[PDB]
């Protein structure tokens, strides 16, 4: 029996997850971030952009 | 043929002298602020050095 799962990643919206506890906002620090998988390092804030 | 009379010419020439001073980093510009990255970049830190 096989499965062959398809998926593409860090490039559109993201519905399904990983187990990973997500974790209360910190702005305006050196913080290492992680949005919808995407990992990386810098520092946060607000904007208006559409 | 002998000149009669004459006229006082200014002219304008225009030469450029210096340029912008320029500095570059290597780190945040290759490994922009992964230490990931940045680690893997100090075997070529010679390089930069340069």
């Amino acid at each position: 029996r096989v499965v062959v799962l398809s998926f593409e990643l860090l490039h559109a919206p993201a519905t399904v997850c990983g187990p990973k506890k997500s974790t209360n906002l910190v702005k305006n620090k050196c913080v290492n971030f992680n949005f919808n998988g995407l990992t990386g390092t810098g520092v946060l804030t607000e904007s208006n952009k559409k | 043929a002998i000149p009669t009379n004459f006229t006082i010419s200014v002219t304008t020439e225009i030469l450029p002298v210096s340029m912008t001073k320029t500095s570059v980093d290597c780190t945040m510009y290759i490994c922009g602020d992964s230490t990931e990255c940045s680690n893997l970049l100090l075997q070529y830190g010679s390089f930069c050095t340069q």
